[PDB]
């Protein structure tokens, strides 16, 4: 469904303790030794919220990776109750 | 508004603008502050060094008194004044290229108050505190200026600066909102300040009689973060600030409270310190740092005919009668060249000495002399110490909170000498622990959700009495010790100290001791003072001696003789570890003579030390 | 109304990767499982 681009050979290399804050929202190239893995966890990618007041499920809304979007109002029927997720129709992504 | 704050701010602006003083005999009258403004502009720095005496001389010290006594209120006024000064003179560096958060780091204050001397009246004032760095935190971003997105009348609005408590904008980009429901931050537009919380202990010398070392938590912001070292004595300058405390609710005594519908907030606090200026209390770098007076002292010191003996006699002034031990301690202090192989092996480059001797033979005196003299050194006793002490430990961040790494004794002695007094009495489990680190110089912790790999390149100086408290004439050194033969093999030098009923030495040592009690100073005068020794050791450490091709042969036949002489029964059997040790001592000797090439004299000295250290049964 | 209801058995097993085939430096990774009705009490712990 989607494609990704993997940048390589960035000029500047910073150690972990030298990140400070100027490198915020910036591309960095750091090196280290891996310590802990958290396994492979599915993460919501194309979540389809359902509207039980409408009758059926709503459209697939792209889930921003910063935070979990919510259906406060249904733009169609103004439903405050149903904003749940159906794990069958939802398309997930890997996460570690 | 406040008239006094604005008046003091403009007075500060004027004083900075017209600051004048004679500069030495050269540079005439230099507006040091105004010129240093562009000096720091050259690198576009973020600190402005306000020496206290400058602020103190003017207005009969009234400005300095106002700033020190009520710093917290005046600081934003001083920030605005500094911005106006930049606007009037040197406006080229104001923009970050929003605006650089310039740091006013005061220093050269009159007195430094101890942790125990912290008082509740002086909060909000400026002072200096001196303590030992024990625990440091990560460089976590701190929210200083934030961008807020209004849930209602949605948009993006920046420049909503963050206060000590959370703050959100009451006015909206579309004014019809005037609602503050879900003002949302964003990563790309908010502004952050580097932050670090460092825990400091009270210094050992200033500890009150019969009391524990009181601790303190110090906040570091801006360019002053990540400056302190665990176990490094440092001084902190800044303002005392209070932070909320949720622990002291069950303590006796009434509690501060408010009423506003209860409208009540439980008000408790604990005192912390926000700091601005913190300082620590290639051979070209060390040479550059060296002043010429010392550089030339060093030049005649370096070109001395007999520098080895004069260095030996200059170490351990208090102890009399032990010369080989002094040589070994000097070599350990200097160290060796850390060499890494292509296949991954990291050749050991520090000297570890285990000193065994009869009771009352200045062994504890040697260890106490080394610490407080060798930079980055830690003294411990055998029984009152544990693996969590010697090696790194795990403890909670804050009480009732997540755990974190605790600085162990070995790491506090990294690239330094660690003195382990009474090694034999120390427990066998901790013995396995210390030796395990000694083998690989790396101590790893894998408990409570932390798997950090912590390295410790530490030279270990071990002292231990023979079993039974008295050396057995019949038994060997290994027979009079409780450690294993592999432990002997790991250690480099064994200086078995013995006590003998020699009248001349008894008389001379009695004279020496009663004179040392007689003359509080000048009882014995070493040729070189502490400063000269420290510097020489520092300079010698920078050089890296290289083995000449010719000396390799002499090493080979010397190791042949060493292998032949024993078991032709001695304290330690002859092994290859010994041949490594021969270089390990040779590099230290070459550093001592301030040479760069290994000569057969150095191998002769090292073999002399190893043949004297080994003791016939 | 509990006297007129009907219920079914449910059991939670846990599955761990076989310790023989584990990467040397890594902890084993486990998985939570459910179970219902006639599949309950079908395996004792320690059974591949
Ligand atoms: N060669 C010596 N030189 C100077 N002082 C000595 C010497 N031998 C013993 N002493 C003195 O006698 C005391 C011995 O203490 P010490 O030997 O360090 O204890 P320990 O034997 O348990 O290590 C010290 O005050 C020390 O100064
Ligand atoms: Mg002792
Ligand atoms: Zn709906
Ligand atoms: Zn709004």
């Amino acid at each position: 469904s989607e494609i990704h681009v993997r940048i390589s050979d960035f000029p500047t290399i910073y150690s972990l303790r030298e990140l400070r804050e100027s490198n915020l929202s910036s591309l960095v190239r750091v090196t280290g030794v891996v310590t802990r893995r958290t396994g492979v966890f599915p993460q919501l990618k194309y979540v389809k919220f359902n509207c039980l007041k409408c009758g059926s499920i709503l459209g697939p809304f792209f889930q921003d990776s910063n935070e979990e979007i919510r259906i406060s109002f249904c733009t169609n029927c103004k439903s405050k109750g149903p904003f749940r997720v159906n794990g069958e129709k939802t398309v997930y992504r890997n996460y570690q | 508004d406040d008239v006094t704050g604005e008046k003091v701010r403009e007075a500060f602006e004027q004083f900075l603008e017209d600051f004048s003083v004679q500069s030495t005999d050269t540079g005439e009258v230099e507006k040091v502050y105004r010129a240093q403004i562009e000096f720091m502009k050259i690198y576009d720095l973020n600190t402005i060094y306000i020496d206290y005496q400058h602020l103190s001389m003017r207005e009969n010290g009234a400005l300095a008194m106002a700033i020190s006594e009520q710093y917290y209120r005046f600081l934003p006024f001083l920030q605005k004044g500094l911005r106006r000064v930049v606007r009037k003179y040197a406006p080229e560096l104001l923009n970050t290229s929003t605006e650089r958060v310039f740091q006013i780091s005061f220093f050269n204050l009159p007195t430094v108050h101890r942790i125990r001397d912290i008082r509740s009246e002086k909060i909000g004032s400026l002072l200096s505190i001196s303590g030992t760095v024990t625990r440091t935190s990560e460089v976590r971003p701190e929210l200083y200026k934030a961008s807020f997105t209004c849930d209602m009348c949605r948009a993006i609005v920046d420049n909503v600066e963050q206060s000590f408590k959370y703050t959100e904008p009451t006015f909206c980009p579309n004014p019809s909102c005037e609602n503050r429901a879900f003002w949302t931050l964003n990563v790309t537009r908010s502004r952050f300040l580097d932050w670090q919380k460092v825990r400091i202990q009270e210094n050992a010398n200033e500890i009150p009689t019969g009391s524990m070392p009181r601790t303190l938590d110090v906040i570091l912001r801006g360019d002053s973060v990540e400056r302190a070292k665990p176990g490094d004595r440092c001084k902190f300058t800044g303002v005392e600030i209070v932070v909320p405390d949720v622990t002291q609710l069950g303590l006796p005594g009434v509690k501060p409270s408010s009423t506003l519908s209860l409208g009540v907030r439980d008000l408790t606090y604990k005192i912390s310190f926000l700091a601005c200026h913190v300082i620590s209390i290639d051979q070209e770098v060390f040479l550059n740092s060296l002043s010429s007076d010392e550089i030339n002292e060093l030049k005649e010191m370096v070109k001395d005919e007999h520098i080895y003996d004069k260095l030996v006699r200059s170490i351990a002034p208090a102890v009399f009668g032990h010369e080989a031990v002094k040589k070994g301690i000097l070599l350990q202090m200097l160290g060796g060249v850390h060499k890494s192989t292509v296949e991954g092996i990291k050749l050991r480059g520090d000297i570890n000495i285990c000193v065994v001797g009869d009771p009352s033979t200045s062994k504890s005196q040697f260890l106490k002399y080394v610490v407080g003299f060798a930079p980055r050194s830690v003294y411990t006793s055998g029984k009152a110490s544990s693996a969590a002490g010697l090696t790194a430990a795990v403890v909670r961040d804050e009480e009732g909170g997540d755990y974190t790494i605790e600085a162990g004794a070995l790491m506090l002695a990294d690239n330094g000498i660690c003195c382990i007094d009474e090694f034999d009495k120390m427990d066998i489990s901790d013995q396995v622990a210390i030796h395990e680190a000694m083998e690989q110089q790396t101590i790893s912790i894998a408990k409570a959700g932390i798997h950090a790999t912590l390295n410790a390149r530490t030279s270990i100086l071990a002292a231990a009495n023979p079993v039974g408290g008295r050396y057995n004439r019949k038994l060997s050194l290994r027979g009079n010790l409780n450690m294993t033969a592999p432990i002997m093999s790991r250690f480099d030098l064994f200086f078995v100290i013995l006590d003998d009923c020699n009248e001349k030495i008894d008389t001379e040592l009695a004279s020496h001791i009663v004179d040392l009690h007689m003359k509080r100073d000048e009882a014995i005068e070493p040729p070189f003072s502490a400063e000269q020794l420290r510097r020489y050791i520092k300079y010698a450490r920078t050089f890296k001696p290289i083995l000449t091709k010719e000396a390799r042969s002499y090493l080979v036949e010397k190791y042949k003789e060493l292998r032949k002489d024993d078991a032709q029964r001695s304290s330690y059997r002859i092994t290859v570890r010994q041949l490594e040790s021969m270089i390990r001592l040779s590099e230290a000797i070459a550093r001592a003579n301030c040479v760069d090439e290994i000569t057969p004299s150095f191998i002769a000295e090292a073999y002399d030390l190893l043949r004297q250290s080994i003791i016939r049964v | 109304i509990h006297e007129s209801s009907k219920f079914i058995d449910q059991q939670f097993l846990k599955l761990q990767e076989i310790p023989e085939l584990v990467p040397v430096g890594e902890m084993p990774r486990n998985l939570t499982m459910t179970c219902d009705r006639y599949l309950t009490n079908k395996v004792i712990p320690g059974t591949r």
